[PDB]
């Protein structure tokens, strides 16, 4: 016998509406040509490229990709009920007084549960046993919302239906059936770039026989 | 090979004239490699397994 | 023989019980095979560059094509994933069996 | 007889001219006054229709003379309208800019940067740096490499490495050597050899740490790796008596190697012949 | 002898979850060993901070699936460095070995190409000494995947091609990887 009358969410946009009014998770940008992935509060900035194309086929998808689990766990983002959310802005189709902004919700997978173990395996040491146990209890206790419960079956009530809800085979004459179904780069042929004459040196001798300095300068006015 | 346009021309110093082999030759380069090079490799490796060969 | 009853031992310590006679002389005629077939291969491995870990390149080169492959739940996972991206498609709603296309089943056809 | 070529055909020609001039063999010309390359890189210059080559072919036909004649083709480029991509005109002003420090011209290196750059610091640290202020130089060459971070300019990358090399010239002429030696610490770099004076009294408890040095970066020599050497030989004379002599090689050398260099530069007088003298 | 047996003689590892875990991970090699470190040092090859840059420059190769062409030297000799950084010999590649490469792919796929054309059609001036054109369709490389099926690394390579190269003709193929989806219908 149940105790209380329990409310639990296991949609996309019903979890999204019940975790609106709350700080996202992602923050994603669509500038003009050129995409960027940061956190909500160094963060890369990508050119078009094909990891990118491939993690946009996981949000017309609402999943979330298998590899990310581990590095999630690293980068202290906040989860939402195993779901995280991604926030969007289109900056092409801004307004001004702001981008266009998206709320998106990826949802688990058996993979991300799999890279979620086998990243648990680094630092604990388990049997395989204690990962059946523990994804059946998370199985327990994070899939609610179940549809068990039988309607009729259409074909012991026969006698109390129409008959052509029902396709069987009939016979015709003398057979039966079924039911079926240039320039630019020639002005261009020396121009390779060299960073300095040490490594021109190399590059010669070998063959016969980022803002790092910036950064570098900054540290060593702090140290000092 | 130096394409390096900065003042010292990637080098410690700018003297320029002491910091600069002797004799020098060209560098290496190719030229447009489009005829010669085939976008479909594999097309290739079928045509040289399934022939006419009447 | 004393490996006639060392795999009846052997077969009783995983509760098979019942069985024929000849199927301890077909695990010796495979554990026969299977050990020659891996020695000559680490003697070549053992040519070139004996020891366990020459016999552990002999059974990692024929391990790759044969036995059954170790841990392959994520890759299934991944290949399930793959497969499952695709929602179900239209189902008839007349309470029946429907076929494929007359040219996808097996009465269209000659002898 | 250019002229002859007719339209349809110029394409062919001008890349055989480039074949003719990329040939290997004119290295039994370049120790001559009077080459091949000069007389046909002049006949290059009076067309106007051809005279773009592929130009960092011709800031490389310096291992020639051929500096005036490169000059030439290099600045009817600036003056044509050749405006086909963005990026045969930034290639051709890095060429125009390498020639003119190869020249040691300063002047015109300073006036075409600064005619071609696109942010306003690297303007204002160019005309400090040509001025002699290498203070608010070195602090305007930082703040413009700070707003390329965090901003919303594409940088080019040819300011980027003036914005670097020229920061370390103006630190080089304040005499922040204590800086600089970290900084040639942190990566590979003959930066290291050019402390040669470093708040030193011994040059001899880390003679094997600049032998190392010198011996793995003294392949394609120049005269001043010659210079570092011949030092090293010097002090390995004076600290251990009845040394060696062989600096008395090693300077004749040396006046070998800038006098290869001193024929590679025009006959006339150029600020780069200063450092050979 | 056996009343002496026990579990405990190994050191290995059984759980097919850290197995996978294993196979999984990038791994650089590392030194402690102070004869190889000499022996590394000798040689003049480098601190882990190189191999770590050569892992991730053989992994971010366009692999041949992507790039829909057979590979090139450099996408041959980056992947192989990459995957001998793996491995852990912190050596160098040789350049025959890759041309080997070249030519064992050539006769494994020309094997493969073979036994899938003489089995739709029966070349009949050929295999004797005295109709028009057929292109092969992904179903005949499953067919003859399984009547010769001795032909293949049995790898995933098989296992895709067994699992998932047969589509229903609402499969949706020519696409642009996404169109299938249900909201592009409305």
């Amino acid at each position: 016998r149940p105790k209380r009358l329990y409310n639990f969410v296991e949609d996309a946009d019903s979890i999204l509406k019940k975790y609106e009014q709350y700080l996202h998770s992602f923050e994603f940008h669509i500038y003009e040509n050129n995409y960027k992935i940061c956190a909500p509060a160094g963060l890369i900035l990508t050119k078009n490229n094909e990891t990118l194309k491939e993690f946009l086929e996981y949000v017309a998808r609402g999943r979330i990709p298998d590899a990310i689990m581990e590095v999630l766990r690293d980068c202290n983002i906040q989860f939402y009920e195993g779901n995280l959310i991604l926030q969007v802005y289109d900056h092409t189709n801004t307004v001004d007084v702001r981008p266009r902004v998206y709320r998106t919700l990826l949802k688990p997978n058996d993979l991300t549960t799999y890279y979620d173990m086998m990243s648990y395996a680094d630092n604990a040491r388990f049997s395989d046993s204690i990962y059946q146990q523990f994804e059946s209890e998370i199985l327990t206790l994070t899939k609610r919302n179940l549809s068990l419960s039988v309607p009729l079956n259409p074909y012991e009530h026969r006698d109390m239906l129409e008959e052509t809800a029902f396709s069987e085979p009939h016979w015709d004459s003398e057979k039966k059936s079924f039911i079926h179904e240039n320039y630019e780069q020639l002005m261009l042929i020396m121009n390779e770039r060299t960073t300095t004459i040490t490594n021109s040196t190399f590059a010669v001798s070998l063959t016969k026989n980022q803002f790092s300095r910036l950064k570098f300068i900054e540290q060593w006015r702090i140290n000092k | 090979r130096s394409n390096r346009p900065t003042i010292t021309g990637g080098s410690a110093m700018n003297a320029s004239a002491l910091n600069t082999p002797a004799t020098t030759k060209l560098p290496p380069y190719e030229m447009d490699t489009q005829r010669v090079m085939s976008k479909r490799k594999l097309r290739e490796l079928v045509k040289t397994v399934g022939i006419d060969e009447g | 023989p004393r490996d006639v009853r060392l795999l009846h031992l052997l077969l009783a310590s995983q509760s098979i019980h019942q069985y024929e006679d000849q199927v301890p002389l077909q695990l010796m005629d495979f554990a026969h095979r299977y050990t020659q077939g891996v020695l000559k291969d680490a003697l070549v491995y053992n040519d070139y560059a004996l020891g366990v870990e020459d016999i552990r390149l002999a059974i990692a080169a024929r391990t790759q094509y044969q036995f059954k492959p170790t841990a392959p739940k994520e890759l299934m996972l991944q290949l399930a994933a793959e497969r499952n991206k695709k929602a179900l498609p239209q189902v008839m709603g007349t309470w029946g069996v429907r076929l494929p296309p007359e040219k996808y089943c097996l009465t269209a056809k000659e002898w | 007889v250019y002229k002859s070529i007719p339209k349809n055909e110029k394409y062919g020609f001008v890349r055989s001219i480039i074949t003719l001039l990329s040939k290997p063999y004119h290295t039994r010309q370049i120790s001559s006054r009077t080459n091949v390359i000069n007389m046909l890189l002049d006949s290059i210059s009076k067309i106007e229709s051809l005279e773009l080559p592929p130009h960092l072919v011709k800031y490389l036909a310096i291992s020639y003379n051929a500096w005036y004649q490169s000059i030439n083709i290099l600045e009817s480029i600036q003056s044509n309208t050749s405006i086909d991509n963005t990026k045969i005109i930034e290639a051709n002003e890095d060429a125009l800019l390498e020639l003119y420090v190869n020249l040691q011209e300063e002047d015109m290196f300073y006036g075409l940067w600064r005619r071609r750059a696109k942010y306003t610091e690297t303007n204002i640290g160019l005309s400090y740096e040509q001025i002699g202020l290498w203070d608010k130089a070195q602090q305007l060459y930082e703040v413009a490499q700070v707003k390329a971070r965090s901003g919303a300019l594409p940088y080019s990358q040819s300011e980027y490495a003036l914005w670097e090399d020229n920061w370390i010239q103006c630190a080089e002429k304040l005499q922040h050597w204590d800086v600089l030696t970290e900084l040639a610490k942190h990566e590979g770099f003959t930066d290291l050899l050019l402390e040669c004076g470093w708040r030193v009294a011994d040059w001899n408890s880390d003679r094997d740490a600049l032998e190392q040095s010198v011996k793995s970066v003294m392949d394609v020599p120049t005269p001043r790796r010659q210079m570092f050497k011949t030092f090293l030989a010097l002090q390995n004379f004076a600290e251990s008596r009845k040394g060696d002599q062989e600096v008395r090689k090693l300077c004749d050398e040396g006046i070998q190697l800038s006098l290869i260099k001193w024929v590679s530069l025009p006959i006339r007088y150029t600020p780069a012949h200063k450092w050979l003298l | 002898k056996m009343i002496t047996k026990e579990a405990g003689k190994r050191g290995f590892i059984f759980c097919s979850v850290f197995q996978a875990r294993l196979n999984n991970i990038p791994k650089i090699p590392i030194v402690t060993n102070p004869e190889s470190l000499k022996r590394v040092k000798s040689n003049n090859l480098k601190t882990p901070l190189e191999w770590s840059q050569d892992i991730m420059n053989g992994f971010n190769v366009p692999l041949a699936s992507e790039s829909h062409s057979l590979p090139d030297t450099d996408s041959f000799y980056l992947r192989m460095v990459g995957i001998a950084r793996e491995h852990g010999l912190v050596g160098t590649v040789d350049a025959r070995c890759v041309e080997l490469i070249s030519l064992a792919l050539d006769q494994y796929l020309k094997n493969i190409i073979e036994f899938t054309i003489d089995t739709v059609r029966y070349r009949r001036k050929k295999y004797s000494d005295y109709s028009g054109l057929y292109k092969s369709v992904s179903e005949m490389a499953a067919d003859k995947r399984d009547a010769k099926i001795k032909q293949l690394d049995d790898d995933k390579n098989e296992d895709e091609c067994a699992d998932e190269a047969k589509s229903i003709n609402n499969g949706n193929n020519s696409s642009k990887d996404d169109i299938g989806d249900i909201s592009m219908s409305s």
